[PDB]
């Protein structure tokens, strides 16, 4: 039984997409204002309606007869506007805008912490006396033609509250930077954002790697209290974990999940490894219409027959207003194609990104890292959607050549992996508390008898071994950490009747009732190296005895993903 | 709606907190110091100091062991997934769900600012205001919810709970909480069948703002015998013990 | 099996740039001294500033209904008995009703099967009862056997 | 079980006719004998032609997020406890808190359950633990026994 | 959404918006529960020799 503190690092992101302004178009900017050759320009919006505008702000109500004005800290909120769909006339609009010190980011995925209970965001600052005071300015705008005249009336029309938030983007990144030059300027208004690649993290299956097996350096011990004779002898090539996996598969069902031992099986989606591509069902078009039904109307006047003229068409407005709105012909509407877009998004999101690195190319005007293992490098590369589009291997059940040798369990639909990641919560700092089983075959089912024993074991603290990670970031670089707090050992006793237990012990100490135990894998394991672009591997075994053989079983691995069991710590193992 | 008392659709098992049982008002029946806690079965802990939770949830170990025993005779030789045919729809293991999450720690994060529902303006400019009506407002950086990932994350605390519906809670009246036959070994012992006793149970549950009912099933023996001595005549005899109901000459 | 669709919320589009109906404006500052006096200010702000008043343009669409309607037309309406369809206009068509071309170029009105037939009723159209249900493009076995040879 | 959505690409909607912002232009041919300069030509080309310059005009919409949001609002937010909803305005409503009418006309803000609640966390809302989950319209058995009688 | 509480037809009323009613099934129970009386001494059943 183990408890402690786990820190999954700043490259933990368990959800696709983003979480702020997700509905916004991916290019629309924020209300901003910048400098040019030196003058200032302003771009923004003003949704709120009011009554009257003076130099104190914008009236929003009457308290008795005295006007009541806006509260410049959180007044007119960004999410309050008009309600009727059909446009009317407003003369005293107001809105918010960001000062020119704050950097410009697209609306998509933009966050800034609140700074007062009412819900307004604005950097508080120190006053001369010890005190925190907000700083929001007001800027007034009038019609061009009105100023193009005389200041007889020159009443303002729009009011903007300018502030400066502590903007930041926690999960998106820029996919297009028009100009390298820094600072605020006209160009940067064109940039676009996109979300970061999802990346889970968790403990492994059955807590592999948390305990030291098959390492005669740190072998475990179970022995009689006074004999001090070890009962566990382990060789450097009796692989144990894989045997436990196979045994668990053999004796029972496997698709089910048991939370106690963290028992979930890694698996890929049956439709990502192989691409059944049927195309899309899009016989009908799927238009979209104007909010108001029709917006291209024209004005008309009622006319009524005359009398005694055979055409006398004369005007008539005694009852009907002379101006009425009417649309001739069909109504304006734009078109889309649904299923094609959905299928294309699926293909790009699940296959296009996971291609081998040699096909991608570094972006432009964006700084990137150098360790091709870091999350930053894996995230800031770009891949043309032309490689895997909605027209690849049409009508065929087939899998792409490149994606054949790429590990398919390192993915973000590995249901076991996402389950094990959610089982610890969605945060970054986790106080964890788990129970770990025992897997050595000579003591897995041994039935002990009265006495005193010494039982000692070893556990790893390396982060690349005990935590998985759907991608492979070398987690030692990415600041992951794990600290143990305390350990305890649990045991359960059957409350057997005393004399019966004595009889059982006496019978079981006779040397003809000893116990027999057999490993499940029951084999000797050897690994040989294969250099790049090789085609022929010969191996040899010198003369020896071959009594009671059983057979061979082989497979093939990548060197990049195989730790050097047999020493305390392998610093040359950067994958996960 | 669906009546749980008739068609067996229960959804409130996760609100019990502890149970205590006493015979004759002074003798506790876990018996002879069995359980980890001294005198009662604890079915969920909020604050733990000595680490008695299991399965990465908030269920004491015990209760987990008691349920696994009384449903599958599993637990004295290690826990494992029971077979499919011994795990029906209404069983216990099919209907266990542990869940956990993290939230912002107000007392520790030095910039905490409680924001109600009326002043959260995420996704501001393309969605209605406190209604599913037409869109409104302008675009602006959002202020909700606090990030929990990335390099600028906030401090946090953890909450854990479990969900277990569609099943009753069980406690068998055996000596070692096993199912060794219909007529248990403690239902035959002279002490519980050649004298009398008084029973006291005490439940402690979490509060809800609505009148409720506690549903108790005492498992007993109920048997009918049927005899047909002639043409068109049928006699019957009923027995139900312990909670007897019948005449006596 | 027709439960209808879940379409409680609207699903609006939005202009690529976020707003396209702007208008020009000029900065104005409060003239000091006389109350309610205002004057043009251009020392630091350009005389042309673009601002939009009110909400922003957006167009409405219904998603779930469109998806269900597309599915219904594609997988049922086409396979109706030939006696209900009618020949097209100004397009040359074959005369052997067994050909692929004849089965392809006949048209059938969507109104026969739309998203409002037998609402809430687990039912099958009387027309389709006596039409082979295995001569279909969702027959998993046939699709697998066809893909096995190649594309 | 909120994994977010897969929206790495923008989904656009284009004008029904391909382009709508055309502009008029007139043919021109290079003048000979000058090495530069040009002249008009109406011998074969009509002097009025329509051409668009730059890209075409299209509007954007995030697709997956809308579907996820629709599902989330329709199948959870409505069934919240009655103590979180506020009565509507300018609508006559019943007062008996059990009638279908009163259960229908109460309104509930979408902000309570949006596309960002408990992101990446397998969790169930606290308000919904002590509310019966068998009273529903995705209750398959109930829907089947309802369709069996008819519609 | 009702913009104005007036009656008749007026300019404002053009702004209202509609929305569908909640779905609501109704049918017999499972196994016809409740269709026969059990465990009620008022209406106990009878099966007996004539
Ligand atoms: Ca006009
Ligand atoms: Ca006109």
């Amino acid at each position: 039984d183990i408890r402690g503190v786990l820190d999954r690092g700043p490259t933990f992101k368990p959800y696709s997409g983003t979480a702020y302004n997700a509905l916004a178009p991916k290019g629309a900017p924020n209300p901003c204002e910048w400098d040019e050759a030196q003058k200032t320009h302003v771009f923004g919006q003003a949704p709120y309606s009011g009554i009257n505008i003076t130099k104190e702000g914008i009236q929003i109500g009457v308290e008795g007869q005295t006007p009541k004005y806006a509260d410049k800290t959180f007044q007119p909120e960004p999410q309050i506007g008009e309600s009727q769909w059909y446009e009317t006339e407003i003369n005293h609009a107001a809105g918010r805008v960001l000062k020119k010190t704050t950097p410009m980011k697209p609306c998509y995925g933009s966050y800034a912490k609140p700074t007062n209970e009412n819900g307004g965001q604005g950097i508080l600052v120190k006053q001369q006396n010890g005190k925190l005071e907000s700083q929001v300015e007001m800027q007034f705008f009038s019609t061009t033609e009105a100023t193009a005249g005389n200041g007889d009336n020159l009443t303002p029309k729009v009011v903007l509250y300018s502030e400066d938030v502590d903007i930041e983007t926690p999960d998106t990144h820029i996919s297009y930077m028009p100009t390298i030059k820094e600072g605020n300027s006209r160009e940067l208004m064109g940039q676009q954002s996109m979300p970061n690649r999802p990346n889970y993290i968790a403990f492994r299956d059955n807590f592999i790697g948390l305990m030291y097996y098959n390492s005669t350096g740190n072998m475990g011990v179970l022995a009689g209290q006074a004999s001090q004779l070890n009962a566990v002898v382990d060789l450097q090539d009796r692989n144990t974990e894989l045997s436990y996996q196979l045994l668990l598969d053999s004796i029972g069902d496997r698709t089910r999940y048991f939370s106690m031992w963290n028992q979930a099986v890694d698996s890929y989606d049956p439709d990502v490894r192989i691409i059944e591509n049927h195309g899309t069902e899009d016989e009908l078009p799927n238009y979209c219409f104007p909010l108001g039904g029709v917006i291209n109307t024209e004005t008309l006047t009622k006319v009524k027959p005359k009398t005694g003229q055979e055409n006398g068409w004369e005007k008539d407005a005694t009852e009907f207003s002379d101006k009425n709105e009417i649309r001739v012909g069909n109504n304006f509407a734009m078109e889309i194609n649904l299923n094609a877009n959905l299928w294309r998004n699926f293909l790009y999101s699940n296959i296009a990104l996971y291609l081998p690195d040699k096909l991608k190319y570094s972006p432009s005007n964006v700084k990137i890292s150098d360790n091709p293992n870091t999350y930053d490098y894996m995230n800031k590369r770009v891949v043309a959607p032309g490689l895997v589009d909605c027209y690849i291997n049409l009508g065929a059940r087939w899998s792409l050549d490149y994606m054949d040798n790429v590990n398919p369990f390192n993915h973000h639909r590995n249901a076991g992996l996402r389950y094990r990641s959610m089982l610890l919560g969605n945060g970054r700092y986790v106080p964890f508390h788990i129970q770990v089983p025992q897997k050595f075959f000579a003591i897995k089912n041994l039935l002990l008898l009265p006495g005193s024993y010494t039982y000692e074991w070893n556990f790893r603290k390396d982060v690349n071994m005990v935590l998985q990670s759907s991608l492979g970031n070398d987690l030692r670089v990415d600041g992951a950490s794990i600290k143990f707090d305390s350990i305890c050992l649990y045991a359960t006793f059957f409350p057997m009747a005393h004399n019966t237990a004595s009889t059982l012990e006496a019978m079981l100490r006779n040397d003809t009732n000893d116990q027999s135990f057999n490993d499940y894998l029951s084999a000797a394991n050897m690994l040989y190296p294969i250099p790049a672009n090789a085609t022929n591997v010969p191996i040899s075994i010198p003369s020896r005895n071959w009594a009671a053989f059983r057979g061979w079983a082989f497979t093939r691995l990548k060197t990049k993903e195989t730790p050097s069991l047999g020493s305390g710590y392998d610093p040359y193992y950067t994958y996960s | 709606g669906s009546i749980p008392y008739l068609d067996g659709t229960f959804y409130l098992n996760h609100t019990f907190k502890k149970v205590a049982i006493t015979f004759d008002s002074s003798v506790s029946w876990p018996g002879n110091d069995r359980l980890l806690t001294p005198n009662e079965f604890e079915i969920k802990r909020s604050v733990d100091g000595e680490g008695y939770n299991v399965a990465q949830c908030n269920m004491t170990k015990d209760w987990f062991l008691v349920q696994m025993l009384a449903n599958y005779n599993i637990g004295y030789q290690g826990f494992y997934i029971p077979e499919s045919y011994k795990d029906r729809m209404y069983s216990f293991f099919r209907n266990f769900q542990p869940m956990s999450r993290q939230v912002v720690d107000d007392t520790k994060y030095k910039d905490y600012q409680q924001v109600g529902i009326l002043h959260q303006h995420n996704n501001s400019g393309f969605v209605g205001y406190l209604a599913p009506t037409m869109r409104e407002g302008q675009a602006y950086p959002a202020n909700f919810p606090y990030p929990l990932i990335g390099k600028t994350a906030v401090d946090s605390i953890t909450q854990k709970k479990f969900l277990c519906d569609r099943t009753l809670w069980r406690i068998p009246f055996s000596s070692n909480f096993m199912s060794m036959g219909a007529l248990t070994d403690l239902g035959q012992n002279l002490l519980y069948a050649n004298s009398a006793h008084a029973l006291d149970m005490t439940f402690e549950v979490d509060p809800m703002d609505e009148p409720t009912l506690l549903y108790v099933l005492f498992e007993v023996f109920d048997v009918v015998r049927v005899h047909r001595p002639h043409r068109g005549v049928i006699e019957t005899v009923y027995l139900r013990t312990p909670f007897s109901a019948g005449n006596a000459t």
